[PDB]
């Protein structure tokens, strides 16, 4: 059904009640000052086609669910506002208004005869019934076409986020995406960005290329295709040949499983119809450095339910995995158990230094050795894991598999118990060192970052992985320069601590996620309650002053919480580009969620607004999709509100003038079809097509983000600016005709001195001031733009006289009552020399103040568009 | 996840386009030759309008001193006020006839709604049904008026006579014509009478005159052309003015056969048939004779004003050139 689509889009806007319970205020013949005929027409429209536009997306469902068989935006909130604004001024006008016409019915109403017509009306419930005629007859002061329109704005500029060629993958096939089409203008308005750095700025193409046994490095060019077996397919050009033929013959224990573990501790969906023995990793490490021990000889044949067919040399030798302890982002590393031929049962595990440093041995002689290694592979962005082992007395095994089998049965839940029995054996385990794989950032990066942060976009990159794989990267991608002084965390414990007892070009720091959360601190109650939120707050403004900063070994948990942070205790607006499962949290968090398709599943795409393929094409995304949207956003806003504000008002002035009665001073359906049709086109395609300058001069110059973040070219003074500016207009649009109108104005045989003609001019002076308004808007003046403009105007003037001519007037005599009133008010020349002067009057003041404002203050814009080059 | 987006200038936003740009020498010159061309034009209106000779008259009688004070409280229903005016300048052309209410705000919501439009283009349902929006004028006593509404019952009902006294002294009439003074449009688009029929008579079947009307709405003209809905004051009086005070053309002077000016310079008395009350509310009621020029009208507010704003064009042009010059 299509009724509950209404239902629920009337109630939670603000507005959309509103024109709602304004239609019975037009509804009783008692306060009938403007039809319904005003405000149900362009109801409908706006709720019509604001449901079209969402209705596509059920019946795509259904049809998807049958044959196979929350974000909200800046600028929707200051709308919300406004409209209890113009509640507010509509009302407060109308009773301001109310003395005025209090007065008016007392005075001059009672002796009036013209009248008083011989009911008793006292002059005060003469007031209060005008009451509700000053609302009706200003009801537009309201825009009613506003929600439906700011809905197709995001909706064209969200499909300019998913066509642009240049955010568009080359191999991968993988086009931006705009899943989100709701916070277009939000793009403009990015204060902070968030990144993982594995598959965000990095490609996921990972090569083995050195490794740490014993302690010693492995993979430097000393003492070389790889051609002695058949298992080392030659797809890996290695060096040091002391590795090669140190699994030759020789082979010492530690460096003999050392490769067995790489070919064994993982979760690859190993394939062998082929005969090449592919491999294919959920994980890129896993895939990697499993293909690693491949080229070594170890390579892993098969693996069934319980039993794996891992070889060595050809020496195919059959393990039975009886459990797998799995890798999950918030555990950060996997382990093994596996009984060998023999008899035995052997541990094996893997993954990152700090989550398995916590459970070294008391004391390995491979220690020390390992952890300055480390530090060694990563200072050039190497992605390194640690491997470590164990084996256990078969008395060990006994009481650690029964609670398996507590936990193997599914039943409801099943998350807890796997959760406990992972960690308590798993404390301690022999060491051997950490391998070591380079994941080069993607091309384009650093000129993105830079890019960016030029245009004044604070970038964090978000990451639970090495503390120094990214602060490598971020100088590899300009992330970070000379002049920024990284600081170790130590300095603001005593630092902010300091600041704390005081209240009892860029910065950056280096932290840790296992270290974030201790300043977080994660009647004593109360006072530690706001002891830790001052810490909080603080250390985000310690934070938000950055353009770069290093928040990393930060679980998925984590990520979103920091989002969360800034998000609320600062107001700023947030985008996040993320990735993999483990970001899924964070991208509905941030204001925008943008997910990279990466290398590691479609779990951070699925869970995003706008998603794309690389870093790189965040580019477009805000300097030129963006900045545009923003521009094209609140121009649309600015001009939206003047047009009707400048709309109405003349009914405020026409006021004075008639007994302060609030009559119409248009004709009845200049009103429906103002908001939806005379000046719908222009402002919309202004709205798609505004380029300030051009995408190439666009990415040329980031400084042109400044307006969206500051918020300069839309403000609350520049809403009651839409106002004034609309009060000054509505009077000239008024008293211009009125003084032409006092005197005659060619008064012959054809004398147009009426009120009507008087409302044709008027509403002639209205649309070309304001098309001529958005033309002198619009800075790229596209084909379709002048004819939006130009065709706008053509298409009031071309109606109208449809709507006045004589052939209309016998369908509807008395709701189409204008009749040859344009035709007899546009022919004379006194009228149009008073419409050009009113437009002139409207214009010349107009384009006087752009050029005195563009000379004494010109815009960034402008200042870069007055070349050619 | 897809194929390429199809390379387009309209989906890649790099679509031709001309970027106007304000410069000096694009905003400087669309002001002088506005102000080069508002100036002329503002001379051509000004004395044009000062060229069209026109004389006006109140003739309410509120005032003291005025002699026929005696309207003010008609003892009697007709009370007829004489007034004498002198024209230093004849007239040449044709010469419209004229009437004025000052503080009349004919344009009162209350006021405006207050007509059976679709009563007024003759529907046969709209005459026995008067529309809510002539609410207190619907019906007399038994029967709806057929006129229905506050204006068209508030019908301004007086009739200004022009008398040329020559050397003689004896008064000599001068010609109005009662045709023309409205729009083609509303004669025969807007308002019409009821269908069939021949007689007006038996056209307005059950239905009363507004009360203030003294006469019924049948022969309001003798002409069978000019009575009904049709009527020609009718029309120009119910076809609201934008204002409290307007006005509207009362009557027709075409020029003369013989090569004399239509109104001789000369002594004219003006004879006035005071039925109009407007003295309550701080009314006044006015008669305008005008020339015409074949440039519209007397409209010194529009020469005036471009002038005004012309020059100001010019102000504001030769104020840019200097800043221009400064901040080369
Ligand atoms: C010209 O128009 C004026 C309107 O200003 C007419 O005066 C109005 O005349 C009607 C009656 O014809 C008055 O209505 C009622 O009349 C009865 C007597 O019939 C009287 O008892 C009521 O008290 C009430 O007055 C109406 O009041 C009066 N206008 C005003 C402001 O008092 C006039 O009759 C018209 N004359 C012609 C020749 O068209
Ligand atoms: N499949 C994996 N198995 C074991 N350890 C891993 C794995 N992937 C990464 N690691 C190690 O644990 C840390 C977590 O990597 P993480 O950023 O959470 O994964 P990703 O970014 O690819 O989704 C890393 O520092 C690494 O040392
Ligand atoms: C106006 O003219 C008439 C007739 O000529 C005369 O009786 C009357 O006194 C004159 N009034 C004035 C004020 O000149
Ligand atoms: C003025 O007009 C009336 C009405 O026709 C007429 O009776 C009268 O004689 C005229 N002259 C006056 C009042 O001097
Ligand atoms: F790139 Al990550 F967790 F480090 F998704």
């Amino acid at each position: 059904t299509f009724i509950p689509m209404n239902l629920f889009e009337q109630f939670k806007r603000a507005a959309n009640l509103y024109f709602l319970a304004l239609l019975i205020l037009q509804a009783v013949p008692q306060i009938s000052t403007l039809a319904w005929y005003t405000t149900l027409v362009p109801l409908l429209v706006v709720l019509g086609v604001t449901a079209i536009k969402d209705l596509v997306d059920d019946v795509a469902r259904h049809k998807m669910d049958k044959e196979i068989n929350f974000k909200r935006t800046k600028i929707d909130y200051l709308m919300n506002y406004m409209v209890y604004t113009i509640f507010v001024v509509l009302i407060l006008l109308s009773a301001g208004l109310a003395i005025g016409h209090a007065y008016w019915e007392a005075q001059v109403g009672n002796s009036s005869w013209y009248l008083y017509d011989g009911e008793d009306d006292t002059p005060s419930y003469r007031g209060f019934l005008i009451f509700w005629g000053y609302i009706i007859v200003l009801n537009t002061m309201v825009p009613i076409s506003l929600y439906v329109s700011v809905e197709v704005i995001r909706l064209g500029q969200s499909h300019f986020i998913n066509w642009d060629l240049q955010m568009y993958y080359a191999e991968k096939d993988t086009p931006a995406k705009a899943r989100t089409t709701t916070l277009n203008e939000q793009l403009g308005q990015i204060h902070y960005i968030f990144s993982d750095k594995t598959g965000t700025l990095t490609q996921n193409i990972m090569t083995f290329k050195k490794c740490c046994i014993n302690g010693q490095i492995y993979g430097d060019h000393r003492d070389v295709d790889f051609s002695w077996n058949t298992y080392a397919d030659g797809k890996l050009a290695f060096y040091d040949h002391y590795l090669i033929e140190q699994i030759q013959s020789g082979k010492e224990p530690e460096v003999r499983q050392f490769f067995f573990l790489l070919a064994v501790c993982h979760t690859v969906m190993v394939d062998r119809t082929d005969g090449q023995l592919n491999y294919q990793a959920a994980s890129p490490d896993e895939g990697a450095l499993v293909n690693a021990a491949r080229n070594f000889g170890f390579a892993f044949l098969a693996r069934t339910q319980n039993t794996i067919t891992i070889s060595e040399l050809g020496t195919e030798r059959t393990y039975n995995v009886l459990a797998i302890l799995d890798f999950n982002s918030d555990r950060k590393r996997m382990s093994i158990i596996v009984r060998t031929p023999e008899g035995n049962i052997k541990l094996y595990c893997k993954g990152a230094d700090t989550v398995i440093y916590e459970r070294l041995h008391r004391m390995n002689p491979t220690k020390q050795e390992t952890q300055d290694a480390l530090d060694i592979f990563a200072n050039e962005t190497l992605r390194t894991l640690c491997l470590c082992y164990k084996e256990i007395e078969e008395k060990e095994f006994t009481e650690w598999n029964k609670k398996f089998m507590a936990a193997s049965v599914a039943s409801t839940n099943r998350d807890e118990a796997l959760d406990k029995v992972y960690e308590e054996i798993e404390k301690d385990l022999i060491l051997l060192g950490a391998t070591a794989i380079e994941d080069k950032l993607q091309d384009g990066v650093p000129e993105t970052i830079s890019k960016l942060a030029k245009a004044d976009i604070k970038i964090w990159v978000l990451t639970g992985d090495k503390k120094e794989t990214a602060e490598n990267i971020g100088f590899a991608c300009e992330l970070l320069t000379e002049d920024t002084t990284i600081c170790y965390g130590e300095d603001i414990n005593s630092l902010l601590h300091a600041r704390m007892e005081n209240q009892r070009g860029n910065r950056a720091l280096i932290i840790t996620g296992s270290w974030l959360n201790e300043i977080l601190l994660e009647q004593s109650k109360r006072r530690l309650e706001a002891k830790k939120e001052q810490r909080q707050k603080n250390f985000v403004d310690l934070a938000c002053e950055c353009s770069a900063v290093i928040c990393c070994r930060v679980t998925p948990k984590q990520k979103a919480m920091v989002v969360d942070l800034v998000k609320r205790y600062k107001k700023a607006i947030t985008l996040a580009i993320g990735d993999g499962a483990n970001d899924v949290n964070m991208i509905k968090t941030a204001h925008i969620g943008v997910g990279i398709s990466g290398q590691e599943g479609m779990q951070a795409v699925m869970s995003s607004d706008y998603s794309f393929a690389q870093f790189r094409y965040l580019q477009r995304l805000l300097l030129v999709h963006g900045r545009w949207s923003y521009i094209r956003m609140c121009k649309f806003l600015r001009y939206f509100f003047y047009k009707n504000f400048a709309f109405t008002l003349v009914h405020f002035w026409y006021s004075f003038f008639n007994g302060y009665s609030a009559q119409t001073a248009y004709e009845d359906w200049f009103i429906t079809l103002y908001n939806v049709l005379y000046t719908s086109l222009p402002v919309l395609l202004m709205g798609l097509l505004d380029q300030d300058v051009s995408d190439k001069l666009s990415l040329r110059f980031p400084g042109l983000y400044i307006v969206g973040q500051r918020d300069l070219l839309f403000n609350y003074k520049r809403f009651f600016v839409s106002l004034l500016h609309g009060v000054l207009t509505s009077m000239i649009l008024f008293f211009i005709p009125l003084g032409a109108y006092l005197q005659t104005v060619g008064q012959d045989g054809e004398a147009p001195s009426d009120y009507q003609s008087f409302a044709v001019t008027i509403a002639s002076a209205l649309v070309i001031t304001v098309n001529f308004q958005i033309g002198l808007d619009t800075s790229y003046w596209t084909f379709v733009n002048a004819f939006s403009i130009f065709g706008s105007i053509a298409l009031y003037f071309g109606i109208m006289f449809d709507f006045h001519s004589a052939g209309i007037h016998v369908l509807f005599p008395s709701a189409f009552q204008f009749t040859g009133t344009a035709s007899n008010a546009l022919r004379q020349p006194y009228i149009w020399l008073t419409i050009i002067l009113t437009v002139a009057v409207c214009l010349l003041p107009v384009v006087a103040i752009r050029f005195l404002s563009m000379t004494i203050w010109p815009s960034e814009s402008d200042k870069i568009q007055k070349h050619r080059k | 996840k897809t194929r390429r987006p199809d390379n387009t200038a309209f989906k890649q936003q790099r679509l031709p386009a001309w970027q106007p740009i304000l410069t000096a020498g694009t905003v400087l010159p669309i002001f002088f030759i506005i102000g080069l061309i508002f100036i002329p034009i503002g001379i051509g209106i000004f004395v044009t309008s000062n060229n069209i000779r026109e004389i006006e008259i109140d003739y309410t009688g509120t005032e003291p001193s005025s002699p026929c004070n005696k309207c003010l409280s008609p003892d009697v229903t007709p009370c007829f006020c004489t007034i004498n005016f002198t024209l230093e300048k004849s007239f040449e052309g044709n010469v419209f006839m004229y009437y004025g209410l000052s503080n009349f705000y004919q344009n009162h919501r209350r006021y405006v709604k207050s007509r059976d439009d679709s009563q007024l283009n003759g529907d046969s349902s709209a005459l026995l049904n008067p529309s809510k929006e002539c609410e207190p004028y619907r019906r007399n006593e038994d029967k709806p008026i057929a006129p229905c509404g506050a204006i068209a019952n508030s019908m301004f009902n007086d009739t200004l006579e022009l008398f040329l006294i020559g050397n003689d002294s004896y008064p000599i009439p001068i010609a109005l014509k009662k045709k023309g003074i409205a729009w083609w449009t509303d004669k025969n688009v807007k308002f019409r009478n009821p269908p069939g029929g021949d007689n007006l008579e038996e056209r307005f079947k059950g239905t009363t005159k507004p009360v203030n009307w003294l006469k019924p709405v049948y022969m309001l003209d003798s002409d069978p052309d000019n009575n009904g809905f049709i009527n020609e004051d009718f029309i120009v009086w119910m076809r609201t003015a934008a204002l409290p005070t307007f006005r509207k053309l009362y009557r027709l002077i075409e020029r003369k056969s013989d090569l004399h000016p239509t109104l001789p310079a000369g002594r004219y008395s003006l004879n006035v048939t005071y039925n109009y009350p407007v003295h309550y509310f701080d009314g006044r009621k006015r008669m305008i004779l005008s020339t015409i020029s074949w440039m519209g009208g007397k409209n010194p507010f529009l020469g005036i004003a471009y002038i005004a704003v012309g020059s100001i064009s010019f102000l504001l042009g030769v104020v840019l050139l200097v800043i221009n010059h400064k901040y080369r």
